[PDB]
């Protein structure tokens, strides 16, 4: 997690004047939680559910993580 | 008597740095000698900063370094910088003084 201020700077703010960041107005803090990754745990195969003839094989993988896609 | 760095929608606002102070040469000079135009900034709640004794140079500027630590510490004495300034000026000479040109701004 990491928390962010920000706030814009006109000319008059030097590289120093920034460093002290007395000469510019800080917003408001804002905390999110950085996502994790996706990792799988488990893989498996299965013949697939038909009424006649052989199922064509179906591969099931299991992982927990947070993209999207 | 004005800051050419003025920002175009705001008199009052100025958009750089440094402020671009220039005035306008007095018109009785040539007959005048030698002359000086005496400058002084003022700080915020009154103050006054320093008196700049300007000659020969109708355009003074106003360097950021001098509002960062020219006063900053001297005055106020901690790190920092000064926004609302008020400037003005006047043009004397020696053997006499023009307390009139002293009201400027």
């Amino acid at each position: 997690t990491y928390e962010v201020q920000g706030a814009f700077y006109d000319s008059i703010i030097d590289s120093e004047l920034l460093n002290a960041q007395i000469g510019i107005n800080l917003s408001d803090k804002q905390t999110f939680k950085m996502k994790s990754a996706p990792r799988i745990t488990g893989a498996r195969c299965e013949s697939e559910p038909v009424d006649v003839g052989v199922g064509a094989p179906i591969v099931y993988i299991d992982t927990t993580g947070e993209a999207d896609y | 008597f004005r800051v050419v760095n003025t920002a175009s929608g705001d008199v009052t606002e100025f958009v750089g740095p440094d402020v671009k102070l220039a005035w306008d040469k007095i018109p009785e000079e040539e007959i005048i000698p030698e002359i000086y135009y005496t400058l002084e900034i003022y700080d915020s709640q009154d103050r006054m900063l320093r008196s700049v004794r300007i000659e020969d140079v109708y355009t003074y500027d106003y360097l950021l370094t001098y509002n960062k630590a020219d006063f900053a510490l001297l005055n106020s004495g901690a790190l920092g910088i000064n926004r609302k300034l008020r400037f003005r000026i006047r043009a004397e000479g020696e053997n006499g003084e023009q307390s009139v040109g002293w009201a400027t701004i």
